[PDB]
């Protein structure tokens, strides 16, 4: 799981 | 999408209260420079830029509006160029140097630091030099910006889009005074210039995702994520 | 210049008179694709196609009054950008095939013979698909085509200009607006972003060593592939 | 001296 789809969501 | 229903003076008005903030280095004058110390503060810098690319693109009109996994794909694409031509931008009111922070203010003699940056510099300081003799305006660079984005990893709703930026480039133009004619010559000078944009990007990439590269100074995950992005299609050694 | 002077029409007759031709490659239907066999078809394709794209690019306005060195800048920068094009152009009409010559249509299995070339033919595919979407016509591509070999690298800006008005002249002249011109402008132009994309990460693997080894590579076309390689990081 | 330098003429 990337971390730019985790920021993508902040 | 009401991104496709916005005016051209509502898209421009977006785009520039979108902007990202200027951030400082961490640019230490006690120590001569190395190959590692300045890949370490280019890399430092560009890792804190990337977070405020992020909230930056989510603001950019209808790049919400796609599914997060085109929204990954556009930024993994795009970063290197769109954090360039940021680059030559604010490079543009200081001739022969490059303005990475306000704190960062180097020449193409610096570049020789790194191995195989040098070159790069001078395609970069040529494409801020090619700005300033066309004196891009600040609203026609905000839009171009937003086209890297959009354009650079899409090959309907992002075609809508890109053509709503041009028709607003194409505003801005004829609100300055522009012929007809020379509206779409400059419309086809900017763009052309994205192509030397992507050149610079695909070259330095090339570059900082070598294993020397990749090696010399900690990277941050999400960097080093952005990096693999583009590294995993490259010839495998 | 007398590139300078010309019409529209002029540039776009000029411009279609100074077509290559279509050329073809010695591919053996009862033949299996190697890694070594695929590369040495496009490898002596390419190759052939060079001397033709030499001599077309003399018959570009504005092209022969530059430099020799200007000349060789452009064309060792862009040649791969203007075989990439000339493939996705004549493609067109064929979804999700890839004419490299009238005896050679590969598809994106085809391309899994090479490692690291279904990528790329993805990239292509998609680039015709574009063109096929945006009905591109002939003298449009002609003009993309050419704005790619002056691009790739004063005298030239105002040829690109010219170029230009050439491009804006034949939207007009198919009846779209004046808004369906910029826009159409634009469409076309940011796929040279894409094209140029396309021809560095083909370049990279081309003049990687797992890639100069597989096939012997003519003189000129190593000579093309080393002109990029330059500025490659020495591992 | 280059090929292509050589077939530009
Ligand atoms: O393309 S580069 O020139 O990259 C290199 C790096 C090493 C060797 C050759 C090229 C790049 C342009 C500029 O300088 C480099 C670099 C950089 C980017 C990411 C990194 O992880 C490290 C450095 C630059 C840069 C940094 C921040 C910006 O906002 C704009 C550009
Ligand atoms: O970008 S490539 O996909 O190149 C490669 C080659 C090996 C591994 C990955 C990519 C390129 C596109 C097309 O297929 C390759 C390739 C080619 C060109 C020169 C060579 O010496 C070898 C091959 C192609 C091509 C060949 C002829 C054309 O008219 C148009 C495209």
């Amino acid at each position: 799981h990337k971390i730019l789809h985790r920021l993508l969501q902040d | 999408s009401l991104a496709l229903s916005l005016t051209a003076d509502q898209m421009v008005s977006a785009l520039l209260d979108a902007e990202p903030p200027i951030l400082y280095s961490e640019y230490d004058p006690t120590r001569p420079f190395s190959e590692a110390s300045m890949m370490g503060l280019l890399t430092n810098l560009a890792d804190r830029e990337l977070v405020h690319m992020i909230n930056w693109a989510k603001r950019v009109p209808g790049f919400v509006d796609l599914t997060l996994h085109d929204q990954v794909h556009l930024l993994e694409c795009a970063w290197l160029e769109i954090l360039m031509i940021g680059l030559v931008w604010r490079s543009m009111e200081h001739p022969g140097k490059l303005l990475f922070a306000p704190n960062l203010l180097l020449d193409r003699n610096q570049g020789k630091c790194v191995e195989g940056m040098v070159e790069i510099f001078d395609m970069l300081l040529a494409t801020s030099s090619r700005f300033r003799m066309m004196n891009l305006q600040g609203e026609e660079f905000v839009c171009l910006k937003s086209i890297i984005l959009l354009n650079s990893g899409v090959y309907d709703h992002i075609h809508r889009v890109l053509d709503k930026i041009t028709d607003t480039l194409i505003h801005l133009m004829a609100k300055a005074g522009l012929t007809l004619q020379q509206q779409h010559q400059r419309l086809a000078q900017l763009l052309l210039i994205l192509s030397h944009i992507r050149h610079m990007s695909n070259k330095g990439m090339e570059h900082l995702y070598s294993m020397k590269c990749k090696n010399v100074v900690p990277l941050s995950d999400l960097l080093l994520e952005m990096l693999d992005a583009h590294r995993l299609h490259a010839p495998t050694s």
